[PDB]
């Protein structure tokens, strides 16, 4: 019904397609409202790592594994875990520790990248999240777990050339 | 890689952590509070209600005033159940408002940039003001300034055929003649307060707590009054700016 | 200390319930060039030295003690899933490498069962008897369905007769003599293994020999009360340790 | 620190050019 | 004298080599890439589509625009099977084009000098821009600049009776009054690219490789938007120029 | 000293009439990793660092002064003929490399003619105007037939009109300003060239840019008396100098 | 090196007057 959540859901299954997919691109919309993007839109170019933070809020009794990946351009965006697995990736295992910090590496032809979708090369690759193994659990446990999804600038990261965004009006 | 958001924070990584890679960082300064806000931006404009030879009087016209409030925040003739009281000096408003039916222009004056992007709770600085002529006629104009909280002294001409606004010990400016068209200057952080609210002041402005909630008193840089034959665009500039206690920025509309 | 991560090029495995990394024959592939080849070897290809993570199997209550699946090497990574490694492998006569593997499989504290995950040299991977030639079928392909144990593990003859036994015999009662680890639902969701390079020769004519095999076998049957998550997969992250290539040529059409 | 890049940048004394910073305590 | 061109090069002689003569060389510096390109040259002109008191809007008129692209290379409202789309900001073109039937003037804008003579594959530098008034009336004008790739923010007037272009944190200029007629300034090499293509970019501009072949992305110094009562001639100047990988210059017609 | 050999991995060129190796911009690709990429690069792949020897063209008496053929890079070696190099290239977003080339062409002491063999950065390789889009055709493909010179080298417009000129203009009268050598039938049967890495950026999105071009152009027309061997080919040995790859991913389907 | 011949040639600080040259590596 197209309304937003601070997270995404997973369950006792391995969805043939990806669970969520963020497009590494400050201009990009799922970030529309993050501090990162809010600051970035006031600057013309960027450089460095983006850090994607995931927090598992399902029940303690729940387990499972995810496959988070970053795919650079050139061969088109991945359509299967198998393909994604060929690019930059990391496996996220549920357990005692609740969260996971995933870094989308800054891999690029140019020392800098434009912060905005001003005309059209549209993107700098994608971040895709997949189930490696199903969320598994016992009877008496909520079958659908929610994973909080946050984003932020990584350590390497910088912005430059202060500018004005296309003016807007909150809804 | 692996961590725990619960504790209020997390490892702030770069590629080299989880992978056979490395830090690609380059030196860079342009992202600094001070440098960034240290550029000029329009907040409104001034339109003279009267000659350079007469007694000044508050005057509105198609949302234009012969006087303006020096603050980034939204301002206008004081609002009333029955409509904004236009026979008076502008004051700080608690929201932005369309001049009319369509969104623009705005009835209110303010630093739209600063509003759409003020990632902080409190700020302070000195204010550099620029007043630029919108017209092409040989100019004859007088400008009066005053610090937050000072008497408007919007009284009668003492000396006939001369500008009442010029009749003060306060800092005033006199501009006249072909080619002489812009006024520029800088004023000090002049508020009784230690720091200013970037957006909201979660309290009442009166001891009786009945009035103007959300607006801190004397939370501005004073004001401008104009008189003479020329209208002007008014811009402000944050000098040696400082900010405190980070907070959320203005919401941005999610794509349909 | 049951929480661990392993990186390889642009890839990284991660686990919160590890029981350590079992290193077979107490040693690893060092990437030495083969004394049997005159040509300077192609080696150290970062793009080829990482974890290729793939699907192994679906574990169900139906599978019984010693049912298993066999994964041949390098073969299983010789095609598409092998990315740059498979691509380079396909263009060389000879390859010599070790393997580093992580087998993944999670359930819950209310589930019961256990797996034997191991690696064996020269282990039979033949699927069936080819009608006509008196030879096996698909030796170099990974099992796509669980394999039933032999009550009497005497192997497989191709002459269509029975009696005595075949050299491809594999006696499961002793499978734990191979380098391995046990994946026990109540203890851990992963196992970590590693093996050196072994073979009848200094380097390998891979095109025609699956010298190493990754085997996953059931020990105690999967069990769970009704309501408990019934869907349980077994996946794996496989990595070529210091692959070394020789005898560059036009490409072997695995396809 | 800010957006000012002029060498001969004094002319007007400091104390006139800017609000004077002073610490209460 | 005697040699062999085959090897990729030859003895670079002076009279004294083959004959009873000698080197007549004198000191001389004026032939240096930097010094040479370090002089002003017109690339086009700006014509205001609207007042200093209104909302700015892309506007063309007899090949004249109220906005222009800062690049030596040819530019204009984006071309289309059905004709250049004039309701839009200029972009880089792949060839020069006559305004009409006869060769001149040109529909496209550019540094004709630099095109007829750019003996190199790549270049870089800072750009010094000069905007000179073509008319004699007391001027009232606003100019907005922005770095390559930045949002045009060609939105509506926020404050009535004032210039929309002036409503930005970006570097903008305000010129008004008798005798006040020219704008001059310098901008930094602001491109995401390490160096710029002096002529051609042998590749596609989109990942799908379907569009704009020969033109490198963000291969420019940003742009200018104008508003107000005055048209102006626009010239550029190569500051601290540097060139790389030598290549052939524009062909010259052999005498009939 | 006109007799020379050059080895590269399992490949080796050889010539008895060389006139030396012209090294463009007086320097070579050192294989440095790009400061613009965070990921550790894949490099030094012996299997990929050799001479790929292929066919260029058939030179005939018909071809005239300045007729030529354009060979784009890396593109021409991005597919099958590129062996391991092309295979690795296809699986990476970015590539940064130099080129070392030997162009071959022999005739006899009784034959006349000469070629201009050279390398240029950002040189137009477009074949024709694509009917509909107002863009070029096959930019990244090597010329399969000699290209006629332009009497007035003003380039190629796509708007279907004529007048003035296009940015893809290339004035042959000055082609010798590019790093080059001359192949003169009476002097030598080979030319040896080498170029560094140059480009608008620290490394390249190769998939969409042919930053370097190898051009073979005729200077003085081929000539021979009747009876003299009439069949004359031009081949070439192309080698990637210190290729460096970044941004590993699923494979770009050049195919 | 370029076409500039003025002695008092500073006024605006260097870093403001020109793009800052910096080497990636």
């Amino acid at each position: 019904n197209n309304k937003r959540y601070p997270y995404f859901s997973a369950t006792n299954s391995v969805p043939t397609t990806s669970l969520v997919d963020y497009q590494v691109a400050l201009s990009c919309s799922c970030m529309c409202n993050s501090m990162l993007a809010a600051v970035a839109r006031n600057f013309n170019q960027y450089r460095g790592s983006l850090n994607f933070l995931f927090v598992f809020t399902g029940a303690a009794m729940v387990k499972g594994k995810f496959l988070i990946a970053y795919t650079p351009p050139g061969a088109g965006k991945p359509t299967t875990r198998d393909q994604a697995m060929q690019a930059t990736y990391a496996i996220w295992d549920l357990g005692l520790n609740s969260s996971f910090v995933f870094t989308a590496p800054f891999i690029s032809p140019t020392h800098y990248r434009q912060t905005s979708y001003t005309s059209a090369a549209s993107v700098d690759g994608w971040v895709t999240v997949w189930q490696l193994t199903p969320l598994t659990y016992p009877s008496g446990t909520p079958v659908n777990s929610d994973i909080l999804t946050l984003v932020s600038a990584g350590d390497d990261f910088t912005l430059r050339m202060p500018i004005s965004p296309t003016k807007w009006v909150p809804q | 890689g692996s961590d725990n958001a619960e504790k209020g924070k997390v490892s702030n990584d770069d590629a080299s952590v989880d992978f056979v890679a490395e830090p690609v960082k380059l030196p860079e300064n342009q992202t600094r509070v001070a440098f960034f806000y240290d550029r000029a931006v329009p907040i409104g404009m001034l339109r003279p209600g009267q000659n350079i030879e007469s007694t000044f009087v508050y005057q509105e016209n198609d949302l234009r005033l012969n006087c303006l409030l020096l603050t980034p925040l939204p301002s206008f003739c004081p609002d009333s159940t029955s409509g904004p009281v236009k026979t008076k000096a502008p004051v700080q408003w608690r929201w932005v408002r369309s001049g009319g039916t369509t969104n623009f222009p705005l009835m209110t004056k303010q630093d739209y940039a600063f509003l759409c992007f003020s990632p902080f709770t409190y700020y302070k600085c000195d204010l550099e003001v620029t007043v630029s002529a919108l017209g092409t006629d040989t100019v004859a104009s007088v400008l009066r300034w005053a610090p937050t909280g000072a008497p408007a002294d919007v009284t009668d001409q003492l000396i006939g055929y001369t500008p009442s606004l010029g009749e003060t010990r306060n800092p005033h400016m006199w501009l006249v003649g072909a080619g002489n068209t812009q006024i520029s200057f800088v004023v000090p952080y002049n508020s009784p307060l230690s720091v200013l609210p970037a957006a909201w002041f979660n309290g009442w402005s009166d001891f009786g707590n009945t009035k103007d909630f959300g607006v801190a008193p004397n939370a501005d840089f004073g004001r401008l009054w104009i008189q003479g034959n020329t209208s002007a665009s008014v811009r402000i500039r944050y000098k040696k700016m400082k900010v405190f206690c980070p907070r959320p920025t203005l919401f941005f509309p999610w794509p349909v | 200390d049951r929480v661990a991560s392993d990186k390889a090029g642009n890839s990284a495995t991660n686990t919160q319930s590890t029981v350590g990394r079992l290193c077979g024959y107490g040693e690893a592939h060092h990437g030495e060039h083969p004394a049997s080849c005159a040509d300077t070897a192609t080696d150290k290809v970062l793009a080829a030295e990482r974890y290729y993570t793939i699907d192994l199997a679906s574990w169900t209550t139906t599978q019984e003690a010693f049912s298993h699946i066999r994964i041949p090497l390098p073969h299983v990574l010789a095609g598409e899933d092998g990315g740059v490694f498979g691509a380079t492998l396909r263009r060389h006569y000879l390859c010599k490498t070790g393997w580093r593997v992580q087998v993944q499989c999670n359930a819950s504290q209310f589930h019961a069962g256990s797996l034997l995950v191991f690696m064996a040299p020269e282990f039979y991977t033949g699927k069936g008897t080819k009608t006509g030639d008196m030879e096996p079928t698909d030796p170099f392909t990974m099992d796509t369905t669980w394999r039933a144990p032999q009550g009497a593990p005497t192997g497989y003859r191709y002459d269509s007769r029975t009696g005595f036994f075949a050299m491809n015999h594999q006696n499961q009662w002793q499978w734990t003599v191979y380098p391995h680890q046990i994946l026990n639902l109540r203890t851990n969701t992963t196992v970590d293994l590693e093996v050196p390079y072994v073979n009848i020769a200094p380097t390998s004519s891979w095109t025609q020999h699956a010298n190493w095999t990754l085997v996953v076998a059931v020990f105690s049957p999967l069990q769970y009360a009704s309501g408990s998550s019934s869907d349980v997969q077994i996946t794996a992250s496989i990595q070529p340790v210091n692959p070394v290539f020789n005898g560059l040529r036009h490409e072997t059409v695995i396809a | 620190s800010g957006n000012e890049g002029v060498i001969i940048n004094n002319f007007y004394s400091n104390q006139y050019q800017n609000s004077i910073d002073l610490s209460a305590s």
